[PDB]
């Protein structure tokens, strides 16, 4: 409500900021949980051997 | 994803453009209005001389 220029794109920078740090969080998400399926593929792998 | 973005932030600068254009048309339309009118008043005062 009445920011003006300067305060929106402060606001816009912080937003894309935070989306960008968000996104590698979720990526690193998701690479945890690949490592989760390798490991147990694995552990399956071993208990049969 | 951050492309995706990008893009939603192009559709919403597509939006701005198209109002933008919408405001400088009605502009350039009353200018034309006012700019009609005096060139009347010129021709009445120059008549009126």
């Amino acid at each position: 409500v009445g920011m003006g220029a300067a305060a929106l794109d402060a606001l816009i920078s912080g937003v894309d900021a935070a989306l960008t740090d968000m996104t590698s969080a979720a990526a690193s998400l998701g690479s945890i949980s690949s490592r989760i399926d390798l490991q147990s593929e694995f552990v399956n792998k071993l208990s049969d051997s | 994803t951050t492309m995706r973005s990008d893009n939603q932030a192009l559709s919403a600068v597509q939006d701005a453009l198209g109002l933008g254009a919408a405001k400088v048309d009605t502009a350039y339309s009353g200018m034309e209005s006012a700019i009609e009118v005096v060139k009347e008043i010129k021709a009445k005062l120059v008549a009126a001389t």
